[PDB]
């Protein structure tokens, strides 16, 4: 069964969300930012000291 | 390495006839990457050394039932669809030369005169290096970037999985004693087991007796914890130990090389208003490309069979045209 | 009862260090300039972004 949801990009704030599949019984998930990554190519154009 | 590792008998799903057997010659892997056409082929035995571990190129081991034997170099054969090239040889691989063909033998002669071969399902028919489609090598011509299998004897690069032998399985060694199993070692190492009760089980050195125990209800067979052998999919895992395991290096690693090759002409030229028309006679399959030197270079191509007028437009800022492996053509208009 | 465990994975062919493709990302491109120049009888190479 597919849960979508749907969080504010703010880590260290636990999210409850309600998992409803019909004829079963309620399911609670936390979710917690774990960590995303903006990771950009880089190249080098010099060094300075 | 030699000293540690041992040529070894293996499953073969072709031995001559379409008949399977334990192969003193079996086929592990055929490797085809070398661009070159070069194949890097693996076999249990081992090529250039003899049963006292001693390198000699001119001899060849194989295991012989339980121990292994020596066998001259010069009977060894590779064939496809018909006999291939042995361009290397050294320990489990072979660097072969190869026909067209669906299948892959590679054989051997014993000392006793007898033929060994193993035949695998194996496609060979190598790309072409190039633009150009021969059969001989020659001196000069065009460098292509091309990779092969170094004839090189040394092993730096490339390696393979080893570990402990397995045993050979003898239902000989196991008799009826009046109603009993009586296993006879007969100066050998047995590893024996038993659907009954008791000791029926042990790595003996001496003569067992099973009492109450069926000869079908036992396995035997001889072992020799002392050597090793590659991690060979057609061979059982040690059931002793775990995933115990060692690493050697192997001959002819794949390397990036120069292969010696060809070249090409030029179509009659006609011309219109913004308008470049060529007749283009090619003797061979030819790629033709063109594009615009502006903003919008509108890249086209199209492979050139046979005769065939072209009407390309050339616009103002003006066009590229490259004709096969021939230096691009550059048109403006007047 | 005897019992045959039949094990595999796939890894990187020998070939991977002299026959491979690399995928980059490409961004932002440094322009850079140099050309002939007739001057004072003498031709003289201006390389320059």
């Amino acid at each position: 069964y597919e849960h979508v949801t749907v969080i504010p990009n703010t880590v260290g704030v636990p999210y409850k969300t309600l998992v409803n599949r019909p004829g079963y019984s309620p399911m609670v998930l936390e979710m917690e930012l774990l960590s995303v990554t903006l990771e950009p190519t880089l190249s080098l154009d010099y060094i300075t000291c | 390495v030699y000293k540690a590792t041992r040529p070894y008998l293996a499953h073969c799903p072709d031995c001559g006839e379409g008949h399977s057997c334990h192969s003193p010659v079996a086929l592990e892997r055929i490797r085809n990457e070398a661009t070159d056409g070069t194949l890097k082929i693996q076999v249990s035995l081992q090529i250039g050394i003899k049963t006292d571990d001693s390198h000699d190129w001119t001899k060849l081991r194989y295991m012989d039932n339980h121990m292994p034997a020596d066998a001259e170099r010069a009977g060894l054969f590779v064939r496809t669809s018909a006999p291939c090239t042995i361009t290397g040889t050294m320990g489990h691989f072979i660097l072969a030369r190869c026909p067209k063909g669906e299948t892959l033998t590679v054989g051997f002669t014993d000392s006793r005169k007898i033929s060994h071969s193993c035949t695998h399902p194996f496609h060979h028919d190598p790309p072409v290096i190039g633009r150009e489609k021969f059969h001989s090598r020659p001196q000069h011509g065009k460098e292509l970037p091309c990779s092969t299998y170094v004839q090189s004897t040394a092993a730096t690069t490339e390696e393979i999985e080893v570990h402990m032998p397995p045993d050979t399985p003898d239902r000989t060694l196991m008799s009826q004693q009046s109603g009993n199993v009586k296993i006879t070692v007969n100066g050998q190492t047995v590893r024996y087991k038993c659907n009954c009760g008791g000791s029926n089980e042990g790595l003996t050195t001496t003569d067992k007796v099973i009492n109450n125990c069926k000869v079908d209800q036992c396995h035997a067979a001889v072992t020799n914890h002392k050597k090793w052998q590659y991690n060979s999919p057609l061979v059982p895992r040690n059931a002793e130990l775990g995933d115990r395991k060692g690493k050697i290096h192997i001959p002819f690693p794949l390397a990036n090389v120069t292969c010696r090759v060809p070249k090409a002409r030029n179509p009659t030229v006609t011309y219109g208003k913004n308008q470049v028309i060529m007749l283009l006679y090619p003797d061979h399959p030819t790629l033709l490309s063109y594009r615009n030197m502006g903003e919008e270079p509108n890249y086209q191509e199209e492979w050139v069979m046979h005769k065939k007028e072209v009407v390309l437009t050339v616009p103002t800022e003006g066009l590229e045209v490259t004709w096969g492996n021939n230096e691009p053509y550059k048109y403006w208009p007047q | 009862e005897n019992t045959q465990l039949s094990e595999a994975h796939v890894e990187k062919s020998e070939s991977c260090k002299t026959e491979f493709a690399s995928a980059y990302r490409a961004h932002t491109a440094s322009a850079s300039a140099k050309l002939r120049v007739l001057y004072q009888g003498n031709n003289i190479t201006v390389t320059a972004y």
